[PDB]
RNA sequence: CGCAGGUCGCAGUGGCAAGGGGGACCUGACUGUUUAACAAAAACAUAGGUCCCCGCGAGCCCGUAAGGGUGUGUACGGGGGC
RNA sequence: GUAGUUGGCGGGUUAAAGGCCCGCCAAGCCGAAGACGGGUAGGGGCGGUGAGAGCCGCGAGCCCCGAGAUGGGCACUGAGACA
RNA sequence: CUCCGCGAGUGGUCGGGGUGUUUACUGGGCUUAAAGCGCCCGUAGCCGGCCCGGCAAGUCGCUCCUGAAAUCCCCGGGCUCAACCCGGGGGCCGGGGGCGAUACUGCCGGGCUAGGGGGCGGGAGAGGCCGCCGGUACUCCGGGGGUAGGGGCGAAAUCCGUUAAUCCCCGGAGGACCACCAGUGGCGAAAGCGGGCGGCCAGAACGCGCCCGACGGUGAGGGGCGAAAGCCGGGGGAGCAAAGGGGAUUAGAUACCCCUGUAGUCCCGGCCGUAAACGAUGCGGGCUAGCUGUCGGUCGGGCUUAGGGCCCGGCCGGUGGCGAAGGGAAACCGUUAAGCCCGCCGCCUGGGGAGUACGGCCGCAAGGCUGAAACUUAAAGGAAUUGGCGGGGGGGCACCACAAGGGGUGAAGCUU
RNA sequence: GUGGGGGGACGAGCAGGGGGCUCCCAAGGGGGGUGAAGUCGUAACAAGGUAGCCGUAGGGGAACCUGCGGCUGGAUCACC
């Protein structure tokens, strides 16, 4: 039974990227998938995110750029405080300069860098590098 | 069975993504509703009513044409079901098996089929009590429901 | 180690096999894992010069299929012990 | 399983006498003798009255008939029953064969 | 065969119960929690104990080696149990007598069991009549 | 049938009437029968088990015989042993 | 598992609420989200160890709270003790 | 004798931590090394589709009241430096208050159809229960033909046969099974299911602009089904055949072979509840090259034994083989994963002691389930490589092998 | 102030059982397991000389043998 769409979508990108594919279709989808992919596209890990309209919720077709070394959703969605994000930073990322985390804060979904500048924490979503 | 099936099929109807009224349709929304009531008074169930509308009268989907659903349409014109149609179907399936099991007490294959059906009944009673479509005191007594056969 | 991915008997998606009885034997196996060689068979071999087209002598020839176990099949030369690379090569058992 | 006992139900009148094997045989026969049977005529599930051994009486339809010593129908006796009472099964065949 | 198991965010209580269940598979944890060390050990949880020598007995080394390791039989004062104690050092058995108080102590080796080629002995003598056996053997003191 | 209170004696089922109890071994399963008049038992019987003679014009038994018992029966039976 | 056991009403006692105790009424109370039973242990600040998560208690010594004064009970005085 | 480590210390035995990703939240494993309950229904729990509006419980940010002192970290200072003492800041993982945010979770409301269930249609199937019938074969019985053997074995013997056998013919009875077709074919949760016709049921697959609208997954405890043997009571009994009887063989032979043989095997009602109950591989869902055989449904094209028929291609669903990426100790798995993920349950933590003892529950019994410890021990174990070996297979060769030959030795006396 | 009889709540202690929880001692046996190789065979490893193993039942100096069903972890990945 399908339970979490974000982990399903993020693993599809990992599978399709490892085969050197140009694009990947994603279905089903929610707003959390879209707002995460916007953060990914903002950091150059993902090309254009086209949207398709079916009766069954909708789809996204994402152009991959070979910019992903690894990707995945952090489970469970752990609460994190602002002073703690450094600790979670070194858990999922290589090097202090490389890679980002996707956090779902009360101001919206942002990268962990944009959360550190705003001085807020939230619920962890994913990691990319 | 419900679990550990050998085959997991995909058979279903692929409806249009955003169904709208067919241009060929010769039926107003009032004609479409009245057709369903005649079938309902004739005795067809809501699943079979829709098949007769599409196959005989060429009505693709009553929802886009009328803006309502078949049970909601039948509900408004005094057609009220004793239980929801899915639940009544499972109860009738159990009585026809429990009648079979009387003269064939050693039909072990039929007993497991009864246990699957009688568990599908219990899941739907749990759901329907929560949404309130059936009374909260409802109990599946096979002897107390013999009239539903 | 699991020798053979087949398990030694091409059974299929079932749980149990009906099984047969071994000629010259009875150690036997199920319906799979049992050798079923067929030979042409005919009584009175090459007497057809002096028989058949001599008098009338309407002679008959009955296809016979023989069932054996692994012990009897290896015993009568129907089955050898092939190398590991040769185990996966499908050859008919000389009828 | 029984009204007040576990395993020795009908034969509990014997107490602790006569042996477990002897009392066990009594429980096996007596449970069928004192159970519910279908009358061979009216097919009701009724406790038939045993007048003597081999003589049974149905209180519903009044059918009086000869049967087993302690059970109304023995196993062999259920096959050599009169065919006058095999009318339901006879017409059952003629409904199936004709349709 | 997939997804370790109770991984939910609100699976903390169930996860802790499952991990506590399999701690008992560890022999070290079960022994410590059940108080087995202090119920069957002749030393009774202590690192050493006193005893009275009864008879000088000799155990044989295991098969590949060949020797007669010279031990002694001791009865513990605090328990009355009788244990075989190894007397180390060349000629160390000669400093032992009958009916002399000796301090009994573990021989080492893996897991508090016997040592290398000596079969089924867990203790060695360290003190004889209140003076250390190594001191007598080295000449630094003399037996009283 | 119950509840509350008061009260007398050494003693209140006050006379009459009216189980001492427990552990263990042997033995016969049990209820039952027995040497009227020295033996009531561990003896006999018993339900249960098993073997044998028997298809009835049988098998076994009684009678000198005529004939009879089992038998107004029939192997889920009759008789005879253990 | 529980039978003053769980609650209600009326009282007594107390410096003071309370099945704390008592008279009456009811059948309730706890339990597999682990009752009940068994075992072990004074609780905390804390301490040892590990890069850390964590594991352990050397959770003896110093500080705070508790209980006890050979075992078990019961009272006097007093603001305060059942010392 | 000499050298090494540390040094007012340095050693021994214990206990904790590290060791140790051998307790695994970070962060293990379960085909074969220990490890998936024999299978399934499901309670609590845990985990759960999409969109819209409300709350602000979780959650996040700020602030406040707090979380004794000591201890801890940082900074300053004072003892000669130091240890230590003094001053200040932080923490001491938490509780509560106030004010803010609403991304995710939670709750409430409205709306959907993608997961699920309920349907309709034509087909498929050894799926089940019940009834009726058949097919050869077999054994036995009665009769006829015909003499003297048959049967069995490595070879015999036991055994059957002269009151007629084996063999052949005409009839009867009985119980079990369903040959070929027939397949890594089919169905089923597992166990399991193979003759035909019929009746009553069950579960799936495919086709569908049919109905409901998240009704779902897993599932501790609880329940149900569950080969063979075995147990209880009845029926039946052809063949086979534990136990037993005999003939052989053998050093022995209470085995292997032969003759014979009783439970049992079969049916009914109940019990047992185990198996190399195996894919040694828990269930649900998604993603990830392909090629090839075959089964069911369906659509398109081409033919037609004009058939429910055949071939080519596409989709969906099964069932085999080879093999991307990837994984693995390797054998190997590889869209039917042992790959990349998301959930939930079960299980494992060196070997032996040991599936043993005690207790409890279950059972008519056999026994079953649950299940240690003392003690003993340094390996047990997986996969693969080289060899050695085999009363396994194949090929080559040799008068220190044989075949075809010739001469001998082994016996006498004597030399050695 | 008291001395008797008594009623009450609290309640030691001594008499008894009743249950467990534990722990010792015990003529005798019961199934076991380690030595070092003493005896009898040769059951497993090769087709281990009757392929092996699992469950169950019977039998036997013992390893084990036989019947039934299952498995290959077989000595066969292969009919026409
Ligand atoms: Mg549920
Ligand atoms: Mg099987
Ligand atoms: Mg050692
Ligand atoms: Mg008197
Ligand atoms: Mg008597
Ligand atoms: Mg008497
Ligand atoms: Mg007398
Ligand atoms: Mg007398
Ligand atoms: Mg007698
Ligand atoms: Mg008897
Ligand atoms: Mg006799
Ligand atoms: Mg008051
Ligand atoms: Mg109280
Ligand atoms: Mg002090
Ligand atoms: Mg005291
Ligand atoms: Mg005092
Ligand atoms: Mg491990
Ligand atoms: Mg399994
Ligand atoms: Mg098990
Ligand atoms: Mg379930
Ligand atoms: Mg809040
Ligand atoms: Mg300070
Ligand atoms: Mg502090
Ligand atoms: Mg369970
Ligand atoms: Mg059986
Ligand atoms: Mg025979
Ligand atoms: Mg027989
Ligand atoms: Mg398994
Ligand atoms: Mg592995
Ligand atoms: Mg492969
Ligand atoms: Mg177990
Ligand atoms: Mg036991
Ligand atoms: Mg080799
Ligand atoms: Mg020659
Ligand atoms: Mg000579
Ligand atoms: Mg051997
Ligand atoms: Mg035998
Ligand atoms: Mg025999
Ligand atoms: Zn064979
Ligand atoms: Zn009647």
């Amino acid at each position: 039974v399908m339970l979490d769409l974000l982990s399903n979508a993020l693993t599809a990108i990992k599978n399709a990227e490892a085969m050197g594919k140009r694009q990947v279709v994603i279905w089903p989808v929610n707003k959390l998938i879209y707002y995460t992919l916007r953060v990914l596209q903002r950091y150059g890990y993902v090309g254009e995110i086209e949207y398709i309209d079916d009766g069954r919720g909708g789809k996204y077709v994402v152009q991959l750029l070979g910019k992903i070394n690894d990707i995945g959703a952090i489970r469970p969605r752990f609460p994190v405080k602002y002073r703690e994000i450094v600790e979670w930073e070194q858990k999922y990322l290589p090097a202090r300069q490389i890679g980002i985390l996707v956090i779902s804060t009360s101001q919206g979904v942002m990268s962990h860098l944009e959360a550190k500048e705003k001085k807020i924490g939230g619920v962890l979503l994913a990691y990319v590098y | 069975p419900h679990r550990s099936r050998h085959k997991k099929g995909r058979s279903s109807s692929v409806r249009p993504p955003h169904p709208t009224v067919p241009t060929w349709i010769q039926y107003t929304p009032e004609e479409v509703e009245q057709l369903a009531v005649e079938l309902a008074r004739r005795g067809f169930p809501p699943s079979q009513i829709g098949i007769i509308l599409r196959d005989q009268y060429g009505i693709p989907l009553v929802k886009p044409i009328t803006g309502k659903k078949l049970t909601k349409i039948l509900e408004e014109h005094g057609i009220k079901q004793e239980l929801p149609e899915d639940l009544l179907n499972l109860i009738r399936r159990a009585l026809r098996i429990r009648k079979h099991l009387e003269e064939h007490p050693k039909d072990m294959a039929s007993r497991r089929g009864l246990q699957l059906v009688e568990s599908k009944i219990h899941r739907l009673i749990k759901y329907y009590k929560r949404v309130g479509k059936i009374p909260q005191d409802f109990v599946y007594n096979p002897e107390a429901l013999s009239h539903l056969a | 180690p699991k020798k053979r991915k087949n398990r030694g008997r091409k059974k299929g998606d079932k749980g149990r096999e009906p099984y047969v009885y071994c000629d010259n034997c009875g150690k036997v196996v199920p319906r799979s894992k049992a050798i079923r060689l067929t030979v042409p068979y005919s009584p009175v071999p090459p007497d057809l010069a002096r028989e058949l087209e001599k008098q009338g002598a309407i002679i008959s020839r009955y296809l016979v299929t023989k069932t054996y176990c692994i012990n009897c099949a290896v015993f009568f030369g129907i089955i050898k012990v092939r190398p590991r690379e040769e185990r996966k090569k499908r050859v008919p058992l000389q009828q | 399983p029984f009204s007040h006992t576990k395993i020795v139900g009908p034969a509990g009148r014997y107490g602790a006498r006569y042996g477990m094997g002897i009392r066990r045989k009594v429980t096996t026969i007596e449970v069928k003798q004192r159970g519910k049977h279908r009358c061979p005529s009216c097919r009701s599930l009724v406790r038939l009255e045993r007048l003597a051994f081999g003589i049974w009486h149905c209180p519903k339809c009044g059918h009086t008939f000869a049967g087993g010593a302690y059970v109304p129908q023995t196993i062999l006796g259920k096959t050599i029953a009169p065919e006058e009472l095999k009318g339901v099964e006879a017409e059952k065949a003629k409904w199936k064969e004709a349709a | 065969p997939g997804k370790k198991s109770p991984y939910g965010l609100f699976a903390g209580g169930k996860l802790k119960k499952k991990r506590q269940k399999f701690r008992w598979n560890d022999v070290t944890y079960k022994r410590r929690m059940l108080g087995l060390a202090e119920k069957y050990d002749p030393l009774e949880g202590a690192p050493m104990a006193r005893g009275i020598v009864l008879e000088k007995v000799g155990v044989e080394a295991r098969k590949p080696n060949a020797a007669v390791r010279k031990c002694v039989r001791v009865q513990l004062v605090k328990n009355g149990k009788v244990v075989t104690a190894f007397v180390p050092y060349d000629g160390g058995l000669n400093y032992i007598n009958e009916h002399d108080e000796v301090i009994i102590e573990r021989i080492g080796g893996p897991e508090g069991k016997s040592l290398g080629d000596i079969p089924g002995v867990r203790f060695k003598v360290v003190k004889v009549n209140g003076v250390s056996l190594w001191a007598i053997w080295r000449g630094k003191k003399q037996k009283p």
